[PDB]
């Protein structure tokens, strides 16, 4: 949470990243989310909702893998899919 | 940090069974040797049960076999798995050696030598374990093989003295047969371990015979679940043989007690020795017959020196495919002639089939190989 | 020279003069390089149903469903279940035909 | 000769039903773990 | 030589390695002389050879073949590994002649 | 929770296919 607070505030330094945030916020969110609302959304993030959300998005999913170079030791899709879950949680 | 690559037991298991690179195109034939391995395990399990209620005392030995069939609960079932698993063992062994002859797997020389040593050992254990239930057929086969072993000059006398142990039938013969039949399957398991260890440093052969380092996959989980499926199918076929037709392969005449004064009208071992018995019905010489059987088995070991073709597998060799299939054909002819009485016209069919078998192994495959070599513009 | 679109979070980070404002190289032409592609050859096609649950008529929305340019014949156009009973129908009639020939050959021979 | 007939056939149909139940399960597992491989398409892009 | 030409074409068709898109020299058993001749190949022919071998491997994994339009024809079968192989046997026979003397 | 039901189902279809000759079918006659 502290790293994300520093990431959200430290990026908006100067004029150009602020203008870019304004443009893509009005293009994607439909509004410019203020930094106070960003901190307010960060504030109630705790451990059990984080592991609930991560279990909703990471656990027992079929990933997409891309590789380039000497990837002859990159495992098959069965090993990665089996590593996406655990046997006894 | 992971236990699969820092713990020594898990490192051995991972290196020999999980992360071992295998070709991605091997057919179901490559399951067969693994089946042979678990086939060994089945016999050892039944062997433990046959260490329970078997005595080596001739009349009461046959009586103990009948008590295993009747008195011990699920003892008949164990005895029938032992017999039909020996049959399934030789089915899987013959198809394993046929895979080795077909797909050019004999280029692995030391693995081939360990294999042919295993094959001599397992034929010895199968015949010797056939002697143990002590029927008339087992008696007469034992007397025939021991007299054939005594026919050699000044060597077979001490072997008959050590094996028979006396002037006639006594308990020492059956105790030493049971001892050797107990001991030598564990030597077979040891040579199977050496067989896998000699295979491990060179990789597995693909059916195309090409270098399969371009496309290789881990053994787990592909060939693990493939071998599990093969094990389930082999168990289904073995239990279908045991629970439905228990004696369609077994010789019926073995089940009456041995009498040395009578002569049975048709001596016969099981089918997996019968073709060798056809060689014993081929030429009328004792030491010549032993040399014929020994050389007919050892010619598999001499086979990797007869490879004259510049390509390994028979998949791209149609003429040698035809030669291999008529080889399987006249081997089937030998194993049918071996279960037939010695009358006209079985003698000429057996003699010409043995001559054709020796010719189709030894002399004609080099000629077919150099013909294959010439038809693709590589032969001088 | 000040900001370049990068950093895998879609952000205007900081780059160099020759990195941001000259994304092209100083090479003369496109040399004999290994070729490129970004195209999965799976040829996957997804067809959405998007039907109505009311109106109690249900014929014009099956009319929309069966007027598709997928190239599939109309007895595999429903997807799963038509393919399933077509496969089972052809399998049982092949088994019936071969058992019919076996029965006819067995009846040809006498006892 | 066979006091074992009824119990042998009992284990026979028990084996037959168990094998017919547990064989398509391993068949579907093998088909899944090899259908990850049989959907693979390969391409060669040499620099010419 | 019409007897030999048609029989060679038929034997090439019935050999079966043209159905999986191979040349002749890909089918050779890789002994130490064949591996040495492979090691002397240029990089482009080497990459073509390993791609053709990999295509053969995952074609026979599925028990399928190439379509008939892109089979390896007899006229375009190039004996690329043959002169390197002949050179390798020449050096090996020269070495064994020097070892005999 | 499956194997005992499997065993009794195989046994029940065994007496269904084999009627009038097993020993369990003449329990009423002598005891
Ligand atoms: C007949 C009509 C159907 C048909 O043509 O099916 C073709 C189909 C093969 O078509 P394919 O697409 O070329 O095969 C690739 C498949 O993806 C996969 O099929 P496959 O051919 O690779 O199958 C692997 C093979 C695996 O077989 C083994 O591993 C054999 C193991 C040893 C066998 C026993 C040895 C001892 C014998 C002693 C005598 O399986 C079988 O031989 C049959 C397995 C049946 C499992 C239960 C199904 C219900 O055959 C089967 O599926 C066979 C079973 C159904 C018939
Ligand atoms: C019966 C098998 C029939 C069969 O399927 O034969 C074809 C197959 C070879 O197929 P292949 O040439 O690889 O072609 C694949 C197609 N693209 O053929 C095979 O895979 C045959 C492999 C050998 C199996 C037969 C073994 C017979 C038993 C020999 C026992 C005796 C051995 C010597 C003992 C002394
Ligand atoms: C010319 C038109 C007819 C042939 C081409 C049409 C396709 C035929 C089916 C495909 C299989 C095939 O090509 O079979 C050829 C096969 C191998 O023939 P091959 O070994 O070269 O020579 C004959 C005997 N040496 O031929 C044979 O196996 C036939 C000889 C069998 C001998 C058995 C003893
Ligand atoms: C051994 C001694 C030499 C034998 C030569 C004859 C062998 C049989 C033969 O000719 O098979 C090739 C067959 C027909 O030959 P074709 O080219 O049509 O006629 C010219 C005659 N050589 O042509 C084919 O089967 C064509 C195969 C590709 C299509
Ligand atoms: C070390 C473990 C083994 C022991 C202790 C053992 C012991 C026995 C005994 C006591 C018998 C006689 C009882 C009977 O016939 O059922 C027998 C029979 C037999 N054994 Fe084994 N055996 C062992 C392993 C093997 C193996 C590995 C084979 C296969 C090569 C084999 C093949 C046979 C055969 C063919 C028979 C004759 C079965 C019959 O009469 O139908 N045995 N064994
Ligand atoms: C005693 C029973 C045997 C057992 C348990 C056994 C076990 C195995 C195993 C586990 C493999 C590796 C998997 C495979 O390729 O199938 C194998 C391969 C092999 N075996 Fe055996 N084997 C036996 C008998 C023989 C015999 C008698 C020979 C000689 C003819 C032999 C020669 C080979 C060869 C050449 C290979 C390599 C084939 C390949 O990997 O493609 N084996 N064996």
């Amino acid at each position: 949470k502290n790293i994300l607070r520093n990431a959200l505030v430290s990026h908006l330094d100067g004029t150009t990243p602020v203008c870019e945030d304004i443009g893509r916020s009005l293009l994607t969110y439909g509004r410019r989310i203020p930094l106070a609302e960003w901190e307010s959304r960060i504030q109630e993030v705790d451990a059990q909702m984080l592991r609930d959300i991560c279990s909703k998005y990471f656990y027992d999913q079929c990933p997409a893998v891309a590789g380039y170079g000497p990837i002859e030791q990159l495992p098959d899709y069965n090993r990665i899919r089996s590593g996406m879950f655990w046997l006894r949680f | 940090t992971n236990m699969r690559k820092t713990h020594p037991l898990f490192k051995i298991i991972n290196h020999s069974f999980i992360d071992l690179p295998a070709p991605s195109n091997i057919s179901s034939w490559w399951n067969f040797g693994s089946l042979l391995g678990v086939c060994l395990m089945v016999q050892i399990i039944t062997g433990l049960f046959l260490a329970m209620h078997y005595t080596s005392d001739t009349m009461t030995a046959f009586s103990s076999v009948t008590h295993i069939c009747r008195d011990v609960n699920y003892g008949w079932l164990i005895r029938y798995m032992h017999a039909n698993g020996a049959s399934m063992f030789f089915i899987c062994l013959f198809l394993h050696v046929g895979r080795g002859l077909y797909y050019g797997s004999y280029t692995f020389m030391e693995t081939w030598n360990i294999g042919v040593l295993l094959l001599f050992a397992v034929m010895a254990t199968a015949f010797m374990g056939y002697v143990l239930p002590w029927g008339q057929m087992s008696f007469w086969g034992a007397t025939v093989i021991t007299n054939l072993l005594s026919a050699i000059p000044y060597i077979g006398t001490t072997l008959v003295e050590w094996i028979w142990g006396g002037f006639s039938v006594d308990k020492a013969t059956l105790t030493r047969f049971f001892a050797f039949h107990f001991i030598l399957p564990f030597i077979i398991a040891a040579l199977a371990i050496v067989h896998l260890l000699f295979l491990h440093e060179t990789g597995s052969n693909n059916p195309t015979g090409l270098n399969s380092d371009a496309d290789k996959i881990p053994f787990h989980p592909y060939y693990t679940i493939k071998d599990i499926l093969g094990i389930l199918i082999m168990f289904l076929i073995l239990m279908t043989l045991v629970l439905f037709f228990p004696d369609m392969l077994g010789d019926p005449d073995n089940y009456m007690p041995a009498n040395p004064l009578n002569t049975p009208p048709h001596i016969k071992p099981e089918w997996y020795f019968l073709f060798a018995y056809a060689i014993l019905r081929s030429i009328p010489n004792k030491l010549g017959g032993v040399l014929a059987l020994i050389l007919s088995i050892l010619i598999l070991a001499l086979m990797p020196f007869l490879h004259t073709s510049k390509q390994r597998s028979l998949m791209f060799r149609p003429i040698t495919q035809i030669l291999y299939w008529i080889l399987v054909a006249n081997l089937l002819i030998l194993t049918w002639i071996g279960g037939q009485p010695v009358e006209h016209p079985f003698i000429i069919i057996g003699q010409l089939a043995s001559i054709s078998y020796f010719s189709i192994i030894l002399i004609l495959m080099p000629i077919s190989g150099i013909i294959e070599d010439k038809m693709l513009k590589l032969y001088p | 020279m000040y900001y370049k679109f990068s950093s895998f979070t879609q952000k205007l980070a900081g780059a160099w003069a020759s990195e941001a404002y000259t994304p092209q190289g100083l090479k003369p032409v496109s040399t004999e390089a290994p070729p490129i592609i970004f195209a999965t050859p799976t040829k996957l096609t997804s067809s959405v149903t998007a039907y109505d649950y009311s109106g109690k008529n249900k014929v014009p929305e099956l009319q929309k469903f069966f007027q598709k340019a997928d190239g599939v014949p109309i007895h595999l156009k429903r997807g799963l279940p038509d393919q399933m009973l077509y496969r089972t129908t052809m399998a049982l009639t092949l088994g019936g035909t071969i058992y019919c020939l076996i029965a006819l050959y067995m009846a040809s021979q006498p006892r | 000769s066979e006091p074992e007939h009824d119990h042998r056939k009992r284990m026979g149909l028990k084996m037959l039903l168990m094998m017919g139940l547990l064989l398509p399960l391993t068949y579907a597992m093998k088909r899944h773990k090899w259908s990850v491989l049989k959907s693979r398409k390969l391409a060669y892009r040499p620099p010419k | 030589s019409k007897w030999l030409d048609g029989f060679r074409k038929w034997y090439y068709n019935a050999a079966g390695f043209n159905k999986l898109g191979l040349m002749r020299d890909d089918t050779l058993h890789e002994t130490e002389d064949v591996k040495e001749a492979i090691r002397r190949l240029p990089e482009d022919l080497y990459n073509d050879r390993m791609f053709r071998i990999k295509r053969a491997l995952d074609l026979t994994m599925r028990h399928q073949i190439l379509p008939k339009d892109q089979w390896t024809k007899y006229e375009e079968d190039k004996f690329y590994l043959e002169p390197y192989l002949k050179e390798v046997i020449r050096e090996r026979k020269e070495r064994e002649e020097w070892a005999k003397k | 929770f499956f194997e005992r039901a499997f065993d009794q189902g195989a046994d029940a279809i065994y007496e269904h296919i084999n009627e009038g000759k097993l020993w369990k079918h003449i329990k009423h006659k002598y005891e």
